[PDB]
DNA sequence: TAGG
């Protein structure tokens, strides 16, 4: 069973446990100590019970009530107890301890066993005012909620760790973090610093294998990350003047409306030729119009993206098409 | 000849919201009336 | 030379000699000038139609080709299109005459083929009235609208007609004789009496002119007439529309016209491109109440057929949408609704506020604020000023020319104003509150001089709006090369706006500058310089870039526009330096890095187009940081120093908790926005762990206030959650104010004693025994504290009740406690730790079933959830049951403190 | 001491399901009462038809009948000749205004949590 | 200084 000395670990050992009198009856005593009842190993010192008198037995100083709650019967062993204000209080809490038999009863006490028969020596006893079943209703409907919640449960990485896989492993484990965040915030353009501003991707840059000046080397660690999303294809940049300026592909949609507005002319020439156009009969008129270093991975990927505009017929892979 | 004040002599001059009345020295306000009293001779 | 005369007849080629002279001038309005005279009495030298005259119409019209249209009969009705229009002044109604040679032909509209004439001669929802006046003009309310006033009652509106000779002579003093007018008995709209108004079927005619002078050019209330014909002929109002309009386009000159803009540029019509900032700054009014989209004014339609007018036939009556106020109205019936609504009695309710001292009685009714919504009144007013930004002290107000209020501008929900464009700019929103905070100094002895007056020293109060720029409008005012340099950066943080020292400059004479009003920002460069090209930027030349940049003196004002994540733009005019935006008055506490740059007097930024949080391990104890940042919401505010409680905003703790945050002396007049319910963000704080180990936080000269939101206009409940008492203790993440209904098991200590409410000091028979020292007054109040054992059916706990909270834990009435509480007046310190008639009550009470009963709690923890708690290992206790000391590791007790108590059922 | 009185329903009883000998505390209303001979009948429904009971109120005799209302019955179950089972009460309380529908409701969740043990 |  549970040692005596983490008995008092348990909060319910300081608690009146509300339990069935079909418990009560059943549960095992400590060879440790007796007094101390174990249920489900919680230690049990004192209980609180609810139910209706089916007999009086009056002694000089106590009374023997036998308690039924449709679960069990137990004896339970109550001991005997400005000038008009204190006068008709004590006949308040004479009321309250005036118990015959068919009366509801609130018992809270102790279990002392008595060679193979149990009792309670009340603590604490009242009759309980209940002339419409409420109380004795509640506590059908608690009881099994306090049980299940309290007395029958027991009383008792890389992502996570950036500092262990080093920097070729860690630019790849920066930008599918850094990529979601200009799913959801709208973002058409940015500068490089932008993203060393943000602490929820500095955090994962600074890492101790960048001991070998450490805030200068975080940018080689953001500009390598970013990079890696432009040779995938999903971030450029144009001829500007600053190297630290790049652009979403998915946002931005006035470049998507010089891809759509191409097939206005079927790519500008007539069709004795070839059947419709190529995927680099969009190169001779996109790269000599825009940028000479237009990179091959984003010249497909729009076509990829505008697609549910009823733009052409997607027939097959390595070919545009005409109307 | 030289005839009185003509059309173009009160739109140069007496630009002062004037008045006139040629029949006889009269005050006249039925209701009220503030002034401008004048003497020229327009035709 | 604008011959006028009365009673006409056809001796147009002859008839000079006119000895009845007037003459008027040009009255400074009319710049094709064209003074007119005034005759008052007479000079000195297929078939044919007859019957009566009868209506006329007034109106020689104007929509290609003029034309005025006559009937008659004792009936017929006759056009005249040529250009015999010289008829119209010597037609009488009543007169016979024997208008010779028509013809008969045919009209558009509607085909009836009406009489037209020839090269001919002439011989001899509410309703509303038709009347046939005469009277005599009296004074005029708005002479380029047309509004004159009649006799004692029934004031005029030529608006509705084409009136252009007629406002010449329209003095006081005239003769009308008015014809078919509709009268309109209920317009409403601020007016009272009826208002007379003619149209294109009614005869406005002259029976004498006037005998008085034209009173004065005023400047204004001389400009705007095509403005007001506008609002007539083609955005077609209705009159108790354009009554409002009238009324509200005159309070707005108050406000505007002589200085932020003029009189001639403020009233001008609407050109095709974009002018008339008078009636763009009326549309929002008038588009949700007379909506484009109407029925045109036909012509023909008003006069020759069944009578459907211009909306005088049939209006409706119009209470007053908008009247715009001015700001000092707005500021001084702001804090007169402000300590008219300051009650100190409601402020502290009865049964809580009884058991205080003054020193605390007067601390809780130091601070107190209001929210006004002025969009909520009887005429419902409507905010509206020009942006300005003081480059004295760097705070943002809008400004008319009766006074200034300042102002809290967010641009969305929690994003911040930052574009710098919007200085002196138009701001007119309709959606807005007027914040007054209450600042009293008062010496209240107890809770029952609330009602009486006397102990109030000293009350001032702070009156400011808050709105947001999406619900606003903003309109320019208008108006009556290569020389430049730029440079983008990105701001990381912006220090405090205090005074500060500055370094000595190096190499000179020993002289020390002026401590003097400024503050400095972190930012990083994001390219080299580039130069003004047309009206764009060129390339940047070929560039650590950390830059911290001050603004002092005159360049303070842009403190309002700078916030952390946007990229800016500093432009700087003047030839093109090589080395300008490189480095050069330097702050003390920015010695020693050469990365300052002092922004000039003459730059300009401009906006080139989530914050830092400390996580919830600011809650620790070995700390060497002392700079902390979260997201918060404010509870409460005390003036101490001002002390703000604020519930931290945090996704990853669940129940997060409250802190303090203390702001003195240098930084003493707050932020606008922090009151109690609004969403604040605070950067860097001086986190601080006091001597009982609670975590505050104070305000730096570094500290970046940012308020996200306002608070909201009704406050909800959204009550404490109903835990079980063992969930304190097993795991974590658990709540600090719950409700867990329970049992009481015994009473500890209860102590019912009476103080001095100056001191703390006890009274008995309330006589102030501290030491035999001074008091003003004797007063004394009442305490108490009891101490209880409750216990759910899972874990037991100890609840402190403190006093008014005694009661109803032992479940008196209060017509009983109170009568209990003056029993221990004599003797005032009656203390008891579980003499005939006390001592065996309380004894009785407080182990009888009537106290220990079940409860239903509403507790919260007593361990401050500031505080830094170490992990210890469990200690040892006895807990004898029956005749066996064992001895087992027990956990420290939980102790609560008790917000509210009710029974079961 | 005596058997707990588990807690039964009128139409559990009527139809046998108790065997003769146990205690039970099933519930009803009052429609008859014999003053004479000691006999009280509950009547209630189950959910179409008309269920009722039959108490022996002979041990709390001073009885103050309270026709048409609601009552908790506590006794033991035995049976007389030939199918006429009779509860002999011990305790007959008189409960009127009791939540009948959240009664049952009650003794379901009771007899469920016992039967995941 | 910052709960008592
Ligand atoms: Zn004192």
């Amino acid at each position: 069973e549970t040692p005596s000395l983490l008995w008092g670990l348990d909060p319910v050992f300081l608690a009146f446990a509300k339990l069935y009198i079909r418990d009560i009856l059943d549960m095992k005593e400590s060879r440790q100590v007796p007094g101390v009842f174990l249920y489900n190993g919680h230690p049990i010192k004192q209980v609180d019970v609810l139910g209706t008198v089916i007999g009086v037995r009056e002694r000089d100083a106590f009374y023997s009530y036998g308690v039924d709650d449709s679960t069990g019967v137990i004896n339970c062993i109550c001991w005997k107890k400005l000038t008009s204000q204190l006068k008709k209080l004590q006949e308040t809490i004479e009321q309250k301890t005036k118990i015959e038999i068919g009366d509801t009863i609130r018992v809270r006490g102790s279990i002392r066993t008595y060679r193979e028969e149990r009792e309670i020596h009340a603590t604490t006893y009242y009759k309980v005012d209940d002339p419409v079943w409420n109380i004795q209703i509640a506590r059908m409907l608690e009881l099994p909620t306090i049980y299940r919640k309290v007395y029958d449960q027991p009383f008792h990485e890389a992502l996570s760790n950036p500092g262990a896989l080093d920097l070729p492993s860690l630019t790849s484990l920066l930008s599918e973090k850094a990529k979601e965040f200009l799913m959801e915030n709208r973002v058409q353009s940015f500068y490089q610093q932008e993203l060393e501003m943000v602490e929820s991707l500095l955090s994962l840059a600074n890492q101790p294998v960048i001991h070998s000046t450490t805030s200068k080397a975080i940018h080689s660690i953001f500009k390598n990350a970013i990079q890696l999303l432009q040779e995938k294809g999903l971030v450029f940049q144009k001829d500007d003047g600053f190297d630290n300026l790049y652009y979403v592909t998915r946002e931005d949609k006035d470049l998507h409306r010089k891809i759509h507005r191409i097939i206005q002319q079927d790519c500008q020439k007539p069709n004795h030729m070839e059947k419709g156009c190529h995927f680099l009969h969009i190169l001779a008129c996109a790269r000599l119009s825009i940028r000479p270093g237009l990179s091959e991975a984003v010249l497909q990927q729009v076509l990829e993206l505008l697609e549910d505009q009823s733009d052409i017929v997607s027939t097959m892979e390595h070919y545009y098409t005409a109307f | 000849a030289i005839s009185q004040a003509i059309i173009r002599l009160l739109v140069e001059d007496g630009t002062a919201e004037a008045v006139v009345t040629c029949r006889n020295h009269h005050v006249a306000a039925a209701l009220g009336l503030c002034p401008r009293e004048w003497a020229s001779l327009l035709d | 030379s604008c011959e006028l005369i009365d009673l006409d007849l056809s001796w147009l080629g002859h008839l000079f000699l006119f000895p009845r002279w007037s003459y008027l001038p040009p009255a400074r309005w009319n710049s094709s000038g064209e003074g007119h005279l005034e005759l008052w009495d007479a000079p000195v030298p297929q078939r044919n139609l007859a019957g009566s005259l009868v209506r006329l119409s007034a109106l020689v019209k104007s929509k290609q080709k003029a034309y005025f249209i006559l009937s008659l009969g004792r009936v017929s009705i006759i056009v005249q299109v040529p250009a015999q229009l010289v008829w119209h002044r010597a037609l009488r109604p009543g007169t016979a005459y024997v208008l010779t040679e028509l013809r008969v032909s045919k009209i558009r509209g509607q085909r009836q083929h009406v009489w037209m004439t020839s090269q001919s001669s002439r011989l001899l929802v509410r309703y509303s009235r038709l009347l046939s006046y005469s009277g005599a003009v009296t004074g005029v309310l708005n002479e380029p609208a047309g509004l004159y006033e009649l006799d004692g009652q029934l004031g005029l509106c030529l608006a509705y007609q084409q009136f252009r000779g007629l406002r010449r002579v329209m003095r006081p003093g005239v003769c009308l004789q008015l014809q078919d007018v509709h009268l309109l008995q209920s317009v409403g709209g601020g007016t009272r009496r009826p208002v007379l108004a003619p149209c294109l079927r009614g005869a406005v005619l002259l029976q004498s002119f006037s005998r008085q002078k034209p009173g004065a050019h005023s400047s204004r209330q001389a400009y705007g007439a095509s403005l007001y014909e506008q609002l007539v002929w083609e955005r077609q109002l209705g009159l108790p529309l354009y009554l409002w309009a009238t009324k509200a386009l005159e309070e707005l000159a108050c406000k505007l016209c002589p200085h932020v803009l003029r009189h001639h540029q403020f009233l001008q019509h609407s050109s095709p491109g974009s002018p008339s900032l008078g009636l763009q700054l009326l549309a929002p009014t008038l588009d949700l109440l007379a909506p484009p989209g109407s029925p045109v004014r036909n012509a023909h339609n008003e006069i020759l057929e069944e009578p459907h007018h211009c909306p005088l036939q049939k209006y409706t009556r119009l209470q007053t949408p908008s009247s715009f106020p001015t700001l000092a109205t707005l500021k001084e019936e702001g804090q007169r609704k402000a300590w008219a609504s300051f009650d100190p009695k409601a402020l502290l309710p009865l049964p809580e506020a009884s058991y205080l001292p003054s020193c605390q009685l007067n601390r809780r009714l130091a601070w107190s604020w209001l929210c006004l919504l002025p969009s909520a009144f009887c005429p419902a007013q409507v905010l509206l000023g020009v942006l300005v930004a003081s480059s004295h002290k760097g705070c943002l107000q809008l400004r008319d020319q009766s006074g200034s209020l300042p102002c809290l501008l967010l641009a969305k929900h929690s994003q911040p104003l930052s574009d710098p464009r919007l200085i002196g700019c138009l701001v007119r929103a309709e959606r807005f509150q007027l914040i007054v905070e209450r600042d009293v100094r008062s010496s209240f002895p107890s809770w029952k001089e609330l009602s009486m007056p006397g102990f109030i020293q000293k009350q001032q109060a702070r009156v400011y709006v808050q709105f947001f720029l999406a619900d606003a409008l903003i309109l320019p005012v208008p108006r009556p090369p290569h020389l430049g340099q730029s440079r983008l950066f990105l701001l990381c943080h912006k220090e405090a706006l205090m005074k500060r020292n500055f370094c000595v400059p190096p190499g000179a004479s020993p002289e020390v500058p002026k401590p003097a009003l400024s503050f400095y920002v972190l930012g990083s460069w994001l390219g080299g310089t580039q130069r003004k090209e047309g009206t764009g930027w060129g390339l940047p030349e070929p560039q650590d870039q950390k830059v911290h940049l001050i603004f002092f003196g005159s360049s303070v004002r842009w403190f309002e526009f700078l916030h952390p994540g946007q990229v800016y733009r500093l432009i700087a005019p003047g030839p093109a330096t090589p080395m300008l935006f490189e480095k050069d008055r330097r702050p003390l506490e920015l010695a020693g890095c050469a990365s300052c740059l002092t922004v000039q007097d003459n730059w300009t930024l401009e906006l080139e187009s989530l914050p830092e949080s400390s996580l919830t391990d600011l809650l620790s104890d070995n700390f060497t940081d002392s700079l902390v940042s979260f997201s918060a919401e404010i509870l409460s505010r005390t003036l101490c120093c001002v002390k703000l409680t604020v519930a931290l905003e945090t996704a990853e703790c669940e129940f997060p908790p409250h802190l303090d945050v203390y702001i003195e002396d240098p930084h003493l007049p707050p932020s606008l926005g922090l009151l109690p319910g609004a969403r604040v963000h605070f950067s860097q704080l001086e986190k601080r762990v006091s001597r009982s180990h609670n975590v505050y936080c104070c305000f730096r000269s570094s500290t970046y206030v940012q308020v996200l939101s306002f608070p909201p206009e009704t406050t909800i409940s959204i009550p404490l959650p109903h835990i079980y008492l063992a969930e304190l203790l097993q795991g974590g993440q658990s709540p600090f104010q719950a409700t867990a209904s329970c049992h009481i098991v015994s009473v500890f200590s209860l102590q019912l004693f009476w103080v001095c409410a100056y001191c703390t000091s006890i009274c008995r028979q309330g006589k102030c025994t501290r030491l035999g020292s001074t008091c003003p007054t004797q007063t004394a109040i009442s305490q108490a504290i009891i101490r209880l054992l409750v216990e759910d059916g899972t874990a037991e706990a100890v609840v402190t009740c403190r006093n008014h909270h005694v009661a109803a834990a032992l479940g008196l009435c209060p017509r009983e406690w109170a009568s209990l509480l003056d029993f221990v007046q004599v003797p005032g310190r009656v203390v008891l730790q579980f003499d005939e008639p006390m001592t065996m009550f309380l004894w009785t009470l407080c182990t009888s079933p009537s106290v220990l009963r079940p409860i239903v709690l509403s507790f919260e923890l007593e361990r401050k959830p500031s505080k830094i708690v170490p992990l210890e290992p469990p200690r040892l206790q006895r807990f004898q049951c029956g005749e066996l000391p064992f001895l087992t590791h027990v956990n420290p007790r939980l102790r609560l403190s008790c917000l509210s108590i009710r029974e079961s059922e | 001491l005596p058997k707990p009185g588990t807690y039964y329903l009128p139409w559990e009883v009527s139809a046998g399901q108790v065997p003769d000998g146990s205690t039970l505390r099933t519930f009803g209303r009052l429609c008859l009462y014999d003053m004479i001979q000691s006999r009280v009948t509950l009547m209630a429904q189950h959910g179409s038809d008309q269920h009722q009971v039959l108490v022996c109120t002979k041990l709390v005799e001073p009885f103050h009948a309270q026709v048409g209302s609601l009552y908790i019955v506590l006794g033991e179950l035995q049976h007389q000749q030939d199918r006429g089972s009779v509860v002999k009460a011990r305790v007959l309380t008189c409960v009127e205004g009791m939540n009948l529908p959240l009664l049952e409701q009650a003794i379901r969740e009771q007899r469920l949590y016992k039967q995941e043990r």
